[PDB]
């Protein structure tokens, strides 16, 4: 469609999409997990040098999970800088995702709370654990077919 | 203060795991037994006192250094780190200002030519408030009190 | 400091019902519940503005409705009636039951009257519902309110 | 006693039970002699879950839930919450609100720095104004209690439409008493740290972050802007009507707790200056005035305007937050609460992401235990101000 | 068959090899198995079933679930 | 490192109590039916959770010996609990100091 | 069983105190455990604060004989200000059970009465302190202001007035202790304190 | 080279000179009124909006649920049964668990008949959790008023002492807010 | 019977008081204190008073 990082820094070998925008004018991207590292190491080398919100989602209860990545150019001043969106569509059968640790180090702890929130294992990142549930814990809550245990702590008060 | 040390009385014990069992009951005993000791020196008048006891704040100087032995019994004897840690923290205090309080007695020592506190006051209570210690040792007071706080 | 008898619990005998007046910061009262439940009684401290409508609560069945979270449905629990399912489940030789209500204030006039009616009719149950205040702890019969 | 003296490095648990107001975090540190080799922290002690809720929640019942992540700043929490729903369905605040949201969001960040600075002051050796913050405390708690009903958190004031009620009859001057006695109090925390060689030597070169190195990790708030970035929320996005006053960002070029420190007390002396310009330019002025003007004019004459109102068309409780999504933001006291919002329709969101300001600022915890000491953890565990039930949400 | 308001079950053996159980344990708890989950919403092969555990509700397939 | 699972009613404690210490021991656990009396336990309902919790442990064989497991254990145990109190043939304390009903008010059955 | 969790008759237990004077001992004795009443520093949620609001200047804490205490060995009551975790409640069970035997829990605000506002769609909170703890006094309001802790406070001592010195017997244990062998699998400690030296943060 | 030996001694006397100066600023602080507000008998009035324990009134109800769909948890208990012989919802036996009650006074805003109340009624702590239970004649009770109690001295906490005043300690008698009120300048201009 | 009834509006004459001068809708008449609900703010609060300090409106 259109997108001013689409048709401006991605004819560089690289064959992203274009989901269309945001309800915020934030420009989003689809982009296969296989060339992740590089798409986003020309963001990087582009200005987009703060990544806030590395987020994931499960668009639908048995579709593709998501895993998200909210880029802005953080520069020294105000007045809205371009601020990408890129999204990653996993298969559930085999969510794996290639980490953006070493490109921002941001999704160090990001990345482990989405791996534990939804399962979704981040290839070459330092620490793969369990972030905010037990690290014993077998499942992953926020899932949309999560189904959890009738623990005694978790029951009504009786 | 009174139901702070009834409600102590009351409360059970609790035994650190593989704690020692004699030198833990020791080690309060052992830190608390000479300070009480050290309460011949003190006098509230003349002859108003235990004893005069010759060597009186060098007997004190010499029993409050028995307090870095029920510390470290107390460090030892609970099953746990961070309190052995504690007890050694506290024992390698205590003993950085045993030295600059006797060198501050020293002075008064010398002033008073005697140990005994009787003769250590009988020194001062000659002109009343001029013939006080911490005019002529303005700053072994000083040393005095920082050590012993 | 102010030994205190026995003649809290002569007096929960002879009134039957009687209204303390306890000193707000804490607990100078539960001495006179600690004599009277040496002197074989039971006491069942309870809080009273939980309690609604004391005649169903205390002597009848109550569905108590607890809370679904959204989740479960209304599932009314019929609670047995207290003074009459702790007087039965009770040693038959006991002193009998007292009820001991923490909040005598934001109670009624006519909840206090059931109160004492209630300790008059039914033979072995006391109240010693605390309407608080007073600067001693002190008591009196629920007679005249 | 089997606790045997090994030559190897050791471990210090620090676990969940913290005596002082550290949060429920461990901190498993190794520290073989004094320097900190290696640090774990264990994160999710109070997670409770607000992801999962939020999908089973109404925004008109998920804003007593927003008070629970940055539980000293809670307003904060709903200033992201009632926006995510806000910019979807392009529901236009009142003026009125909208400075009343400034005033209730800058009194929340005065309160959050409070509650860092007496546990900040306790923990760097301070530990005499530590009963004198929460007086100060208390009066914020105050005046949150007339308007929004209850203390510091469970506050249902901030609505789609705007704010949940207009302001009490004596708000205004009591507000501005509370700054014409806490203009002084600031400098006199600043002069206690840095009037003092003892604690500008315990906060110098403290953790040393570096100014690209805190973009990279993706620190925000304070400790963003102590390390040398110009990077505050209310000034890069035009947000809430932050740009009718006269505040500068306040900077710092080294990075350490002493420049968090600084950042922090002159971003409470912006604050009070952004709550004087907001109480000066308050559309109608105070409500007892205001409500005059719209009682003895008619029902006219521009005072029953929109932008004098408390409320934007106060809306139904089965509103449905449209299809979309967007990534909203606040600076709160930590900066960066970000709310990732993929409402569909529903009258449930579909996803809700919170970007904590914190659990990305915690992260950074391990690299700024290096090359410290064992009684510098706690100092630079004060200088993040973490509250973990943002971390862990 | 299923539609608002029905309370359903899940079948054990339709879930116990899907994609709907790689979300959580394969030892899946007996509020599934008694016919007291009310289906509160459906958008297409998959209903949101609230079950009485006072626990997050779960999205399970039309045919995961029987009228009971 | 000793694995547990300490709720109320029951105490799991993998491992074996030596005098007043429970050692971390690999190939059993232990289990401590209310150790706080809120119930009356006669031996015949004792000797029965004796029982589910010796087949609630043979049934989870094979699994690991994580914390996720033990808990699952004694919340199956505390369900089996609450259904012998909920049958009747466990009865709360009244002897007890707290007296706060953690398994349900005591109610009639059907009306 | 016409009663569906059913209390149970006692074996008529009476002490029959008819001494004056160990009566008064016992009024002592729960004196001087009432007036001292030293709480454990334990906070882990919003409520924590509210416990804050009590230890500063405004609302005193100390006033009641009360002052903090950083272990539980020295701790006479646990208010547990704050929401219990699947992760936090064996931390919140060790550190009661470490506590000496005349100790007292307040279950502060919702999240530890019934887990308040997480009693519905949480996975990981633990409905109410009671299903860990043996609770004495139950606080309301999601952050109850601190009149109401030490109104809470002021209800505990109530209760400790009415407790027996000869019914201590009722601070035991009561041991079952039964063995199981059993067949699962040892897995290595997952969370060793390894986090930079991990050789996985140098190099991808 | 004394150097060292004298800047020694100067950073000794600095420090000295700071001990003594904060020890005779901390001797101000004893002269101080202290601001405790000593709360069994001196119970802190709250303001005109609290949200403390909710009030209901079995009669102005008209057994909608509207009150359940605005709660954040769906707590408040409200059964009907429908009566055909009248042909409206007749609510039985309303009731909120205030154990479970988080007090934010949504079912109060939402509340199409104003049945739903909230009170300033803060000091609900209970031994039995399950007390917390309060039935709808447990909550149609008339609230604890703290200006009515014969045993406090009520104080004023920050935003209803007049216009110069920061604690309610001093207070002489009764003094008001701030100042006017909306029928006040309806009369002056 | 001509007493003050539940159901008309009020207004507090108490002056040295916190509600003053704010007109409220009674509710609740129990043993002689009277709750009156107001309706000023988004919430509506019940506070309770008594008779000696309250006196109905003629103009509403
Ligand atoms: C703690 C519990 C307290 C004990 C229960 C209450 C006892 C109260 C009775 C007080 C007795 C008066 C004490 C006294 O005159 O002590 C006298 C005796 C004997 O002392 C003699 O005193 C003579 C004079 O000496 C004094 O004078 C000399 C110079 O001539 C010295 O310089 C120096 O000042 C001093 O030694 C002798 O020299 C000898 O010292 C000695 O023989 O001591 C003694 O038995 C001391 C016995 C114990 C006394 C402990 C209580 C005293 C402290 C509180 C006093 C307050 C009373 C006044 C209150 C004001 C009310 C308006
Ligand atoms: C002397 C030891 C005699 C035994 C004491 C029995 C316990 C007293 C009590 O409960 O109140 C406690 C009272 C204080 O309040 C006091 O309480 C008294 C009782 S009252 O409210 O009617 O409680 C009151 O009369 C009195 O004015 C008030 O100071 O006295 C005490 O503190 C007794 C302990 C002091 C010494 C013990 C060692
Ligand atoms: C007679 C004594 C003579 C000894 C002089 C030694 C000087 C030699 C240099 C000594 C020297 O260089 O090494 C001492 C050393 C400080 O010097 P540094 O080596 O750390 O400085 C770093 C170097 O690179 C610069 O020289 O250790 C200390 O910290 C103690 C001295 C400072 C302590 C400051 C506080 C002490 C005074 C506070 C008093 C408080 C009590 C009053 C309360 C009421
Ligand atoms: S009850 Fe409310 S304030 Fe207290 S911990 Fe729970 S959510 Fe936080
Ligand atoms: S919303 Fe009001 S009228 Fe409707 S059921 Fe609830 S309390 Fe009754
Ligand atoms: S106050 Fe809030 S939590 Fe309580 S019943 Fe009303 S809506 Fe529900």
């Amino acid at each position: 469609e259109a997108g001013p990082v689409g048709r401006l820094l991605q004819s560089q070998n690289l064959s992203v999409e274009s989901l269309g925008r945001d309800a915020s004018g934030v420009e989003m991207i689809k982009v296969d997990r296989d060339r992740l590292l590089a798409v986003c190491q020309t963001l990087y080398a582009d200005g987009f040098n703060y990544l806030r919100c590395q987020a994931a989602y499960d668009s639908g209860p048995g579709q593709d999970l998501v895993s998200t990545y909210h880029l802005i150019k953080l520069s020294d001043n105000a007045d809205r800088p371009p601020e990408v969106r890129i999204k990653v569509f996993v298969p559930r059968d085999d969510p794996r995702v290639p980490s953006v640790y070493w490109i921002w180090k941001t999704a160090d702890w990001q990345e482990r709370e989405s791996y534990d929130m939804f399962g979704i294992v981040y290839e070459g990142h330092p620490n793969l654990k369990r972030i905010l549930m037990p690290e014993d814990w077998v499942g992953w809550p926020l899932r949309k077919d999560y189904i959890t245990p009738d623990f005694y702590e978790l029951q009504e008060a009786y | 203060p009174l139901a702070d040390g009834l409600k102590l009385i009351f409360k059970e014990d609790v035994l650190p795991a593989n704690s020692d069992r004699w030198l833990f009951t020791l080690g309060p005993a052992v830190v608390v037994i000479p300070v009480f000791l050290s309460y011949i020196i003190v006098p509230f008048g003349q002859n108003l006192l235990i004893s005069n006891l010759a060597m009186g704040v060098f007997l004190w100087i010499a029993l409050s250094s028995i307090a870095p032995i029920g510390l470290l019994m107390a460090g030892y004897a609970s099953n746990n780190k961070y309190s052995l840690l504690g007890g050694l923290r506290a024992a390698a205090q205590s003993i950085s200002y045993e030295i600059p309080l006797a060198l501050a007695v020293l002075a008064v020592a010398m002033m008073s030519n005697g140990l005994g506190t009787v003769e250590i006051v009988e020194q001062q209570s000659q002109y009343g408030i001029l013939s006080w210690n911490v005019w002529r040792q303005p700053i072994g007071f000083l040393v005095f009190w920082i050590a012993a706080l | 400091g102010l030994l205190a008898g026995y003649q809290f619990v002569k007096d929960l005998e002879s009134a039957g019902a009687l209204a303390l007046f306890v000193p707000p910061e804490g607990g100078f009262e539960g001495r006179y519940q600690r004599r009277l439940r040496s002197k074989g009684y039971t006491t069942l401290p309870m809080s009273a503005p939980g309690l609604g409508d004391l005649a169903a609560y205390l002597t009848q069945e109550h569905g108590i409705r607890p809370a679904h979270t959204g989740k479960e449905d209304i599932r009314v629990y019929f609670q047995p009636p207290l003074v009459t399912y702790h007087l039965e489940n009770l040693p038959p030789n006991a002193k009998g039951l007292v009820l001991w209500l923490i909040d005598g204030k934001r109670l009624s006039k006519q909840e206090f009257a059931y109160l004492a009616q209630l300790t008059q009719t039914l033979p072995k149950f006391k109240v010693v519902v605390e309407v608080g205040g007073d600067r001693v702890v002190r008591w009196e019969p629920l007679a005249d309110w | 006693p089997k606790i045997e003296t090994r030559t190897e490095p050791m471990v210090i648990n620090m676990g969940p039970h913290h005596p002082s107001m550290h949060g429920v975090l461990r901190l498993m540190v190794t520290l073989d002699g004094e320097d900190v080799i290696d640090c774990e922290p264990v994160i999710g002690y109070l997670h409770r879950g607000m992801e999962k809720i939020a999908e089973n929640r109404t925004n008109i019942m998920f804003i007593p839930y927003v008070s629970r992540w940055d539980y000293a700043a809670g307003m904060f929490n709903e200033a992201v919450t009632v926006n995510a729903p806000e910019k979807l369905a392009g529901i236009p605040v009142p003026k009125r609100a909208s400075y009343i949201r400034v005033i209730m969001l800058e009194l929340n960040r005065i309160a959050n720095h409070l509650l860092w600075l007496g546990p900040f002051l306790a923990d760097v050796g301070a530990q005499t104004p530590f009963f004198y913050i929460f007086r100060e405390r208390e009066y914020i708690y105050d005046l949150f209690e007339a308007a929004t009903g209850m203390r510091f958190i469970n506050n249902n004031y901030f609505r789609i439409g705007g704010v949940a009620a207009d302001l009490t009859y004596g708000w205004v001057t009591k507000c501005r008493d509370f700054c014409d006695y806490f203009l002084p109090k600031v400098d006199e925390y600043e002069r206690l740290i840095t009037n003092n060689p003892i604690f500008v030597r315990r906060l110098q070169g403290v953790g040393k972050i570096s100014r690209e190195e805190a973009i990279n990790w993706g620190l925000s708030g304070p400790m963003l802007r102590a390390s040398g970035v110009k990077w505050d929320l209310r000034k890069v996005d035009h947000y809430e009507c932050y740009d009718d006053f006269d505040w500068d960002v306040p900077v710092a070029t080294e990075g350490d707790c002493l420049a968090r420190y600084i950042v922090r007390i002159q971003e409470m002396r912006e604050s009070v200056k952004i709550i004087r310009q907001a109480l000066d330019g308050l559309p109608g002025g105070p409500y007892e005035n205001l409500e005059a003007k719209r009682m003895l004019e008619g029902a006219k004459s521009e005072w029953n305007g929109f932008d004098y109102q408390y409320i934007g068309k106060k809306l139904s409780p089965t509103f449905k937050i449209p299809k979309g999504e967007h990534y909203v933001r606040v600076e709160s006291g930590k900066g960066e609460l970000g709310i990732y919002l993929i409402g569909d329709d529903n009258v449930f969101p579909w996803r809700w992401k919170i970007r904590p300001p914190d659990f990305n600022n915690l992260q950074v915890l391990p690299q700024l235990l290096k090359g410290m000491k064992v009684a510098d953890i706690v100092a630079i565990l004060g200088s993040i101000d973490v509250i973990m039930g943002s971390v862990d949400r | 068959a299923i539609k608002k308001g029905d309370l359903v079950k899940v079948v054990a053996e339709k879930l116990a090899n899907s994609l709907e159980a790689l979300a959580s344990d394969h030892r899946y708890p007996p509020y599934l198995f008694e016919g007291r989950g009310e289906v509160v919403d459906i958008r297409g092969d998959y209903a949101q079933i609230k079950f009485p555990v006072p626990t997050p509700t779960v999205w399970l397939r039309l045919d995961q679930l029987e009228v009971a | 490192m000793l694995l547990k699972s300490t709720t109320r009613h029951v105490h799991i404690y993998a491992g074996h109590v030596v005098d007043g210490e429970v050692h971390p021991d690999t190939e059993t656990l232990t289990l401590n039916v209310d150790p706080d009396n809120e119930l009356e336990w006669n031996e015949a309902a004792l000797a029965k959770v004796e029982a589910k919790f010796r087949e609630l442990v043979a049934n989870a064989a094979g699994e690991d010996l994580t914390e996720y497991n033990l808990r699952r254990i004694g919340s199956d145990l505390e369900h089996f609990i609450r259904s012998l109190l909920m049958q009747g043939e466990i009865g709360y304390n009244l002897n007890s100091r707290v007296r706060n009903y953690s398994l349900g008010i005591p109610r009639v059955n059907h009306s | 069983p016409a009663i569906l969790n059913p209390i149970a008759r006692p074996e008529v237990p009476q002490e029959l105190a008819e001494n004056i004077i160990l009566t008064s001992l016992n009024d002592v004795y729960d004196w001087a455990r009432l007036s001292s009443l030293w709480p454990l520093m334990y906070g882990t949620a919003c409520c924590f604060i509210e416990f804050a609001a009590m230890i500063g200047s405004r609302f005193d804490f100390d006033r009641f004989g009360l002052v903090p205490r950083n272990s539980p060995r020295q701790a006479d009551l646990i208010i547990t200000s704050g929401t219990i975790t699947m992760k936090m409640a064996p931390a919140l069970v060790r550190l009661y059970e470490q506590m000496p035997s005349p100790k007292y829990v307040i279950a502060m605000g919702a999240c530890t009465i019934t887990g308040g506002m997480f009693s519905s769609d949480s996975y990981s909170a633990v409905r109410g302190v009671d299903k860990l703890i043996p609770v004495d006094v139950y606080l309301p309001g999601c952050p109850p202001r601190p009149e109401a802790i030490m109104d809470a406070i002021v209800k505990l001592r109530k209760k400790i007035a009415n407790e027996h010195i000869n019914e201590r017997g009722n601070l035991a244990q009561t041991h079952r202790l039964f063995t199981a062998k059993h067949k699962m699998k040892p897995v290595p400690p997952i969370l060793t304190g390894q986090y930079l030296n991990a050789p996985s943060r140098q190099a991808p | 080279f004394l150097n060292q030996i004298t800047n020694y001694a100067k950073e000794a006397v600095q420090s000295a000179k700071y001990i003594g100066q904060g020890l005779s600023v901390t001797f101000d602080h004893m002269r101080r009124r202290p601001i405790t507000v000593q709360y069994p008998y001196e119970k802190l009035i709250p303001s005109e909006r609290f949200r403390g324990r909710i009030h209901f009134e079995f009669d102005k109800c008209i057994a909608c649920e509207v009150c359940v769909r605005v709660c954040p948890i769906n707590l408040p208990v409200v059964d009907w049964v429908f009566n055909k012989e009248l042909k409206k919802k007749e609510l039985k036996h309303y009731s909120i668990d205030f154990g479970v009650c988080i007090f934010c006074a949504n079912c109060v805003e939402y509340c199409p008949t104003n049945c739903l109340s909230v009170t300033e009624e803060y000091e609900l702590a209970t031994y039995d959790r399950h007390e917390l239970n309060y039935d709808s004649v447990a909550m149609g009770r008339i609230p604890y008023k703290v200006t009515q109690d014969p045993m406090v001295t009520p104080i004023r906490e920050f935003a209803y002492l007049p216009a110069g005043v920061m604690s309610g300690h001093d207070l002489p008698a009764g003094a008001q807010r701030a100042g006017e009120r909306p029928e006040a300048i309806a009369n002056t201009a | 019977i001509m007493t003050i009834l539940p159901g008309m509006t009020v207004k507090v004459t108490n002056p040295n008081d916190t509600y003053y001068q704010f007109q409220g809708i009674v509710q609740r008449i129990t043993d002689g204190k009277v709750a009156v609900l107001f309706e000023g703010g988004n919430w509506d609060k019940l506070v309770t008073f008594q008779a000696s300090e309250l006196e109905p409106v003629v103009v509403t």
